[PDB]
């Protein structure tokens, strides 16, 4: 699964 | 002078009310009205002042990282103690696991603190050149600066969301895939959503069992029900081994 926040 | 905060038992009763008006918004079945009026749900003046606007799971090894809206960071480390960092470069709160604050500040601090100091500046800085920023559209209101600065109380994951509990009661759910998020405060009895196209409306829960809300919506909250009974009890009441 993401292991962030969307990125920029 | 300075308030204690409101204390995590009294979170955790509104918690349990917001539970409660999300049982009975879902089962009001809000998409099925004869006319949805959502937008005569929406409470402008309910309007979340803080929110988590990026997070990094770095839970292998630190804890989880995350920015508010207002650009201070704070960390949630995995031994349940939480640091943050006001937006002015030094301030920091220190809560240890019984929820102890103590205040602090970068150039003057116990030296103790050295090395969560320094993981909080490199979650920091890794956020700040990576992340995009939720809420970016939103333009403070004047004084919005006074409502207490919350931390990360609590937090977990999902195949298909990210939940984050604040000190001030608010739970926020993040979906990965499509953008979507959801900030419900227990404490206004409210919920904002930030739809695909990152417009932002905050709604009052009685209201939207009123006057309905479109199915996309009514499908989060759904979804928002399981994820409140979660945090409330990681295990089922009626059997202790069963995941809620």
């Amino acid at each position: 699964g993401p292991m962030t926040s969307t990125p920029k | 002078l300075g308030s204690p905060g409101i204390q995590g038992e009294v979170v955790d009763c509104h918690l349990s009310d917001m539970l409660q008006q999300l049982h009975s918004v879902n089962a009001s079945k809000p998409s099925e009205r004869g006319l949805v009026r959502q937008e005569e749900a929406e409470d402008p003046a309910c309007i979340p002042i803080f929110w988590v606007s990026k997070w990094v799971d770095y839970s292998d090894k630190y804890g989880l990282g995350y920015q508010l809206c207002d650009n201070s960071v704070g960390v949630l480390f995995n031994d349940s103690t939480r640091l943050i960092l006001y937006n002015d470069g030094d301030s920091l709160q220190y809560i240890e696991r019984d929820g102890t604050e103590s205040y602090l500040t970068v150039s003057s601090h116990p030296n103790s603190l050295m090395k969560k100091i320094t993981l909080l500046k490199y979650f920091r800085n890794y956020m700040s050149e990576h992340l995009l920023k939720a809420g970016a559209n939103i333009t403070p209101r004047e004084g919005d600066e006074l409502a207490r600065l919350p931390y990360l109380r609590t937090w977990f994951r999902t195949r298909s969301a990210i939940i984050l509990h604040l000190s001030n009661g608010s739970v926020q759910i993040n979906f990965f895939q499509d953008h979507t998020k959801l900030i419900l405060c227990p404490l206004m009895a409210a919920v904002t959503y930030i739809d695909e196209k990152r417009d932002f409306r905050t709604y009052r829960l009685s209201l939207l069992e009123e006057y309905g809300c479109c199915k996309e919506l009514a499908s989060r909250l759904r979804y928002a029900r399981t994820m409140v009974d979660k945090l409330l009890s990681s295990r089922s009441a009626s059997n202790r081994l069963k995941a809620s």
